[PDB]
Order: structure tokens, then sequence, then C-alpha cells
């Protein structure tokens, strides 16, 4: 429990931005808007599986996976247009 | 003391020894422009723990880079591994 690192992927580029805990969905979505210039859907990725994070509950569960993981050090989030 | 290793063409890198004043994203771009004066550089990449190339375009992104680097250095010191500089790769 230090900052949550989110590895955003968008159009062939990756960007890592750190978020202070507790991380709010609204804050992640706002960061996506200011960094990438438009609102974009958050797809949490693990290899061939992914899930749309639609809300605070969804994000919290993704962070729980990150925190329980002995391996993972960032949340990989693929950004796609709604 | 932070050392930033700036990749250059043809098997080199230029090491910049940064002393401690806030290091700004703009300052890194300025140094890259000195080192590579025939290139247009507006960003740079580094490699994360997954080996993924991560593009840096702002101070907030540069801060996440530095935090990662410092964590890595700290672990290396503790576990007695060779400490490497922070390698970056300038970017159009």
């Amino acid at each position: 429990q230090s900052d949550v690192r989110i590895k955003f992927e968008h159009n062939g580029e990756r960007r890592i931005i750190a978020f202070s805990r507790p991380v709010k969905y609204e804050d992640v979505e706002h960061k996506v808007t200011t960094v990438f210039g438009q609102p974009l859907d958050l797809h949490y990725m693990n290899n061939e599986l992914s899930i749309l994070l639609k809300n605070q509950d969804d994000l919290d569960k993704a962070i729980d996976i990150l925190d329980r993981s002995s391996s993972m050090k960032s949340l990989r989030i693929l950004l796609l247009s709604q | 003391v932070l050392v930033i290793r700036i990749k250059i063409p043809n098997s080199g890198a230029v090491d910049w020894t940064v002393h401690s004043p806030q290091l700004l994203f703009r300052d890194v771009l300025d140094v890259i422009g000195q080192v590579l004066p025939e290139a247009t550089t507006t960003a740079f990449e580094y490699e994360d723990e997954d080996g993924d190339r991560i593009t840096v375009r702002s101070d907030e992104e540069m801060k996440a880079m530095l935090s990662y680097y410092y964590s890595t250095v700290m672990e290396q010191q503790v576990n007695g591994q060779l400490i490497e500089p922070l390698q970056i790769f300038p970017r159009a």
C-alpha cells in the first residue's frame, strides 16, 4: 500500500501514472481525459482476458487483484473509444 | 546523485549526472537537445519491470518513472546487485 501505478495503453503507446490511495474512479477517468484528450473506456488487461471497469466497485476489485498479487506492480489498462 | 543514461545512435549512450532543485521534464528534453542537436525530441521512453517501453510526455509521468527507478536502486543496494543508471531513449 503505496501509490497505485496504472499503465495506460493507447494507440501503440504506454504511459504510467501513479494514483494516491484510495484511488477514485472519477479521478482515473478525469486523468484519462486530460492526458489523452478525451474520455475513454478502461479495459483492465491480463494477457488474453480483460474486463471493462465501469465504476468504483470494478476499480476496487482490480486494485484488490493487484494488491493480492505477488507478481504484479501496475494495473494494465487498455484505453478504447466508447 | 542520479545518473540518466541517454541512448544515442550507433552503440553509445551519454550519461548525465544530475545533482540535487526539481528536475523537470523540460530540463531532460533540454539536455537531450544538446546531446542530439540534429534530432527533434519531444519525449522519451524507459523500460518498466515488464520490459515494456513506457513513453514520458510530462512531469507527472516523469515522477512515476523516477519512483520506479529509486525503488529498483534501493532493492539492488539491499540485495547487493550492481546499480545501473536510469536508461532513457529519446523520442520524436
